[PDB]
């Protein structure tokens, strides 16, 4: 097995001048051995990426779904050993940068079928990984606009060499 | 009918994470007045509504005390008194079932 | 029931501890106290009589001063061996994952052996010696994040700092040596500097059923 | 005379003298103590910097749901700002737009949608044309439209706007909206406060009216972005705070001489109190129509 | 096609579709406050209020006598539903009950259903409130409503 991301969470880094940003927090947690499918589980992280903390919890409060407690109860962990353990200041200023599920240790049984015949199930676990940065949320991508695809265009028409002569 | 093929994992990224199959993100959640707790704006509040619950388990466990075996629901009235309230004169003729406990804020 | 046990090199105690006279700070009986003092100062005698208690002091400043220079550093072996294992834990366990700058400046009165107190014999076949040390110094301080992003104290500017630290040493043990035990601060002491940061103390969270009481 | 943006960063210039004065006065970090007494969260400590930290503080320490919907600051039962630094142990109660009395809260919409139009009128009138800011009335909410009063030139003493002039004071007071600017707030002394506001006659009368009002002569200042103006109490936080805003209309005052006082009307509404088409068109009749104090 | 077609398939069949709404219709009338899954409790709110116009129809009447005999399976409610529910509700027309939705059934995720009678001793739901008279909109179509009085 791995686990590496409780070390990643132990990384230290050296003191900072006095000039620089000031290197917002970063909250390394992850549950492991979850009775649940990886998939699934990708489902409820792919939909809190990028969040704020309180609106990750909001959608996970109010989402139906075994992996949506589960990983609610692995983020308000997260929340309390951010600010008990990693200098953070204000308990709502963290944003989920990263967050992904992972294949666990599984096993297998057999499963019957008609005639004599039979199949392998897996009884299925998994990981659940979350990153915490302390600050707000990025703002998204917005849309690109028609000036944005007219100027790409043109550089294009203008980046045109004559090919194959010197 | 059998798969001529096995499906590439491109296909099968594109079939699992179409936005049909992503949860949408909800906009009808809010803040409850009363505790703070966050509900649907069109659903009661789940802490509220416990509260609620575990006080009314209480008033019918001192309920089925006072009737006390099956078949005995009274052709009264019922109306709960916490502890230091005397029965109103238009509580006259009605079931009092006493409860040892102040009266919450929220029960009137 | 195996006969090998474990071989304690401290105790978790003070022995007698030194209460701080009121106003100690603020200004710039006794024969039973140094007579109990002089008892204990001759039982370690007793036990190794090559030691001085006017040599103490300058051997206690520098047992401080190479103590937190081994916090400054991390080096636990050196760590251990100025430092008794009581003192280690309540000493490193809040530093492991921080970087903590600290420096001495200069000592504003010299150090003054105020206590010296013993055990009896019956610790297993150990006798401890303890004496209690008032230092009143000038140090700086620097306590940084696991980010290096400062939580405490200031970089350059110093501060003043008195401390009663308490130090022992296994008498018993032909190897042993004067360690840092514990260190009181009195209970009138003042407070200390303000953290950086900003701290929010929860309410009691409440069962449904529940009510709040004031 | 000076130019009218080298009045602009004069002001602005003596504003944060004043405010980095303040910061110096409070150069060390010292621990105050908060207690929300609010019905949600009960009973809860918060330690403060002080004259460092908010109401916005102890907010980000709540919740984003406490920064997003807390608007006022009900400090030692008196009304506060959101931004404000927090002078001393208190406690503290966060009010909303949807309280069961959110008349203080409205009252601070109020003055902030006036001092927005405010500010739009003065970057909006041509540079020729002279523009004085007289007052922002106390104006109750259930009038229909928060009122400005200007002088404006005595070439413009004819001068009527159009429905285009007044979509044109929508669009900038929209543009400001969406800047999102934060209303900066400041206790000043009353003599700062003149030095602030020497070349306005009517701010003069206006501050020294507040000095006499209190007793330490401090009025309070508020800033967004470049602008600024006095109050007659606590802002809401953020421009953003603002979803439907309208400069309805423009009236003349009956004295005409010595002086013609032109009195700007505009309606607003937030956006957690979003109305829709119809309503907000009727309302828009309603502040287009004449409002007397 | 299932057009103009008001009731739902519930349980067995038919019969048990009215059995399981008797049930819980017993229920209601015994303790005056139950929850349930959405869809049964909408079917049995609207055999609620049709019991309780055949309880103000009263005991005397052998067709309301035999109409709460079905559907009281306690047998001890027909007192209760004739002397207690019907002279509480011998004032109002047809707002008998009230029916509101609460969060989810923790086992299958079912959107769940809470059902009363009003009137009660039970401790009040916590209602859905309307926004007070004193906010921004409230006091702008409050102003509204005045001059538009004093107009017409
Ligand atoms: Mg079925
Ligand atoms: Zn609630």
């Amino acid at each position: 097995i791995s686990r590496k991301w409780e070390k990643k969470n132990k990384i230290v880094y050296p003191p900072q001048l006095p000039g620089e940003p000031r290197r917002p927090a970063e909250i390394y947690h992850c549950r492991r051995q979850i009775k649940y499918s990886k998939d699934k589980m990708w489902y409820l992280a792919k939909l809190i990426r990028g969040m704020s903390i309180d609106q990750a919890l909001a959608q996970l409060e109010f989402n139906d779904k075994k992996g949506a407690k589960i990983i609610k109860e692995v983020l308000l962990e997260a929340q309390d050993m951010a600010v008990r353990d990693h200098n953070v200041e204000f308990r709502s200023n963290l944003y989920i940068a990263e967050s992904t599920s992972g294949r666990g240790q599984c096993l297998k049984r057999i499963r019957y079928h008609g005639r004599g015949r039979f199949g392998i199930m897996e009884k299925v676990y998994c990981h659940y990984f979350v990153k915490l940065v302390e600050g707000p949320p990025p703002p998204p991508e917005p849309p690109k606009t028609a000036v944005a695809h007219a100027k790409e265009y043109i550089q294009q028409l203008r980046s045109r060499t004559i090919v194959h002569t010197l | 009918a059998a798969p001529k093929n096995r499906r590439t994992i491109e296909v099968n990224r594109c079939r699992r994470r179409n936005p049909q199959k992503l949860i949408k993100v909800k906009n009808n959640i809010d803040v409850c007045p009363e505790c703070g707790h966050l509900k649907q704006k069109h659903v009661l509040c789940a802490y509220c509504y416990e509260k609620v619950c575990k006080e009314t388990a209480e008033i019918r466990r001192q309920i089925g005390k006072q009737e006390g075996g099956p078949f005995k629901a009274p052709t009264i009235e019922t109306v709960v008194l916490y502890t230091g309230e005397t029965p109103s004169e238009q509580d006259q003729g009605k079931r009092i079932i006493e409860r040892d406990r102040k009266r919450p804020s929220w029960f009137t | 029931k195996s006969d090998r046990s474990i071989h304690l090199a401290c105790t978790a105690g003070i022995f007698d501890a030194y209460v701080p006279p009121e106003g100690d700070a603020r200004i710039s009986e006794r024969m039973k106290k140094t007579m109990a003092s002089q008892v204990s100062i001759r039982r370690i005698k007793d036990y190794d009589a090559n030691f001085k208690i006017k040599d103490f002091p300058e051997k206690a400043k520098d047992i401080f001063i190479e103590a937190h220079l081994c916090l400054n550093n991390s080096d636990h072996d050196r760590l251990h061996t100025l430092v008794t294992e009581h003192c280690f834990p309540d000493m490193t366990w809040d530093i492991k994952y921080k970087t903590v700058r600290w420096s001495f400046v200069e000592s504003l009165e010299p150090s003054h052996v105020v206590q010296v107190r013993c055990s009896s014999m019956m610790n297993q076949g150990n006798v401890y010696g303890q004496i209690t040390v008032r230092m009143h110094t000038r140090q700086t301080l620097a306590i940084y994040d696991r980010f290096g992003r400062l939580m405490y104290g200031q970089e350059d500017v110093p501060k003043d700092v008195l401390e009663y630290v308490v130090f022992e040493k296994q008498l018993t043990n032909p190897y042993g040596s004067w360690r840092m035990h514990t260190k009181i601060v009195p209970p009138w002491a003042p407070p200390k500097q303000p953290i950086l940061k900003t701290v929010m103390i929860p309410g009691p969270q409440l069962k449904p059923e529940e009510e709040y009481e004031e | 005379q000076l130019s009218p943006t080298e009045l602009t960063e004069m002001r602005n210039d003596l504003f944060n003298k004043e405010k980095a004065r303040q910061l110096s006065l409070t150069p060390r970090t010292e621990k105050i103590e908060v207690k929300h007494v609010g019905k949600t969260d009960p009973g809860t400590v918060f330690v403060m910097n002080k004259n460092i930290s908010t109401p916005y503080s102890c907010a980000m320490h709540l919740s984003e749901w406490y920064c997003r919907k807390s608007i006022l600051a009900l400090v030692d039962g008196q009304p506060w700002d959101m931004y404000k630094p927090l002078t001393k142990s208190c406690e503290i109660k966060f009010l909303t737009f949807k309280d069961c009395d959110p008349g203080e809260v409205n009252k601070a919409y109020w003055r902030s949608c006036a001092m927005m139009m405010g500010c739009v009128i003065e970057r909006a009138f041509k540079d020729e044309y002279m523009v004085n800011l007289v007052r922002a009335p106390e104006v109750p909410v259930i009038s229909g439209a928060f009122c400005y009063d200007v002088v404006l030139d005595s070439k413009l003493d004819e001068w009527m706007p159009t429905k285009e002039n007044l979509r044109s004071f929508t669009k900038d007071a929209h543009a400001l909206i969406y800047k999102d600017l934060p209303f900066e707030t400041l206790e000043v002394e009353a003599k700062v406060a003149l030095e602030i506001f020497q070349h306005s006659k009517y701010k003069v009368d206006f501050i020294e009216e507040k000095a006499s009002q209190n007793p330490e002569r401090i009025v309070k200042l508020h800033r967004i972005g470049d602008f600024i103006d006095v109050s007659e109490g606590p802002l809401i936080p953020r421009t953003s705070i603002c979803f439907q805003y309208e400069v309805s209309a423009v009236h003349n005052l009956q004295p005409t001489q010595p002086s013609l006082i032109r009195r700007f009307q505009g309606v607003s509404l937030p956006v957690h109190l979003r109305a829709h088409f119809t309503i907000w068109d009727k309302l828009l009749e309603r502040s287009r129509k004449m409002v007397t104090e | 096609i299932s057009h103009g077609r008001v009731f739902r398939r519930m349980g067995l069949g038919p019969e048990s579709r009215i059995h399981l709404l008797r049930n819980l219709l017993t229920g209601l009338v015994r303790h005056e406050r139950i929850e349930a899954p959405w869809a049964r409790v909408d079917e049995m709110r609207g055999y609620a209020e049709k019991l309780i116009d055949y309880g103000k129809l009263g005991d005397t009447n052998e067709r309301a006598m035999r109409m709460a005999d079905f559907w009281l399976t306690e047998k001890d409610l027909i007192p209760k539903l004739f002397q207690v529910l019907a002279p509480r509700y011998k004032d109002q027309t047809g707002g008998y009950t009230r029916m509101l939705q609460i969060p989810n059934r923790s086992l299958d995720r079912a959107k769940m259903a809470v059902i009363e009678y009003k009137g009660n001793c039970l401790p009040p739901l916590p209602l859905p409130r309307r926004d007070s008279h004193l906010t921004l909109l409230n006091q702008l179509l409050q102003g509204l409503r005045q001059d538009l009085r004093q107009s017409q």
